[PDB]
């Protein structure tokens, strides 16, 4: 069991603009349009 | 194969309000935030360590909070910014160069950018070589932090920002 502090330099960082994934947030994004 | 991370629907809704405010209303956060990432994680560790009996339980929480600060400092400028927020960042980066003082994101940004980090943690874990039990602890500690964040949701809280294939 390694903690996040010891995994810090093994979990690669992406270079990208931040997004929300559609499969998890799409229903909320569509409801948000109807406000 | 999915790295399962339960994020309460209220907190997912917080992330979508933020997405609307930035990418639709075109309104950036005022910086520095009043309650930085560092202060959110300091308070969390400070409270939750009072309800843990095991000594190994206290170390793993401290190593979680420390690792999460460290990873926020690495991710923020690489993958946690909407395009609209890059000018703000590039200006902070510019002040850091002129004032000869390094940029420390956990001391500038706030709770919402921390929650952005959490939202992408499953995708980051998924490509990583690590022990399964280390991943399960990572998931457990984050879900614990999340329900503490939800517990304090009122205290802390042209087109871009949606990945249709994800």
């Amino acid at each position: 069991e390694e903690t996040l502090l010891e995994l810090n330099n093994r979990i690669r960082v992406r270079k990208q603009d931040f997004t929300l994934p559609w499969e998890e947030y799409g229903e909320l994004i569509l409801e948000n349009a109807r406000k | 194969p999915k790295i399962s991370l339960q994020i309460p629907i209220k907190l997912k809704s917080v992330l979508v309000d933020d997405w609307e405010y930035v990418t639709k209303d075109k309104k950036i956060c005022r910086l520095p935030a009043d309650v930085t990432v560092e202060m959110v994680l300091n308070k969390y560790e400070h409270e939750v360590s009072q309800e843990l009996e095991s000594p190994g339980s206290q170390s793993q929480l401290s190593e979680y909070c420390a690792g999460l600060k460290l990873y926020f400092d690495k991710c923020l400028g690489n993958m946690l910014l909407y395009r609209l927020e890059r000018l703000q960042y590039d200006e902070l980066l510019k002040k850091s160069s002129k004032d000869q003082k390094p940029l420390v994101p956990i001391r500038i940004y706030g709770a919402i950018h921390l929650l952005r980090l959490i939202s992408v943690l499953p995708e980051l874990i998924s490509s990583t070589t690590m022990d399964l039990q280390s991943c399960q602890l990572l998931i457990k500690q984050t879900e614990d932090f999340l329900v503490w964040l939800l517990m304090h949701v009122d205290e802390y809280f042209q087109y871009e920002g949606v990945a249709l294939g994800m």
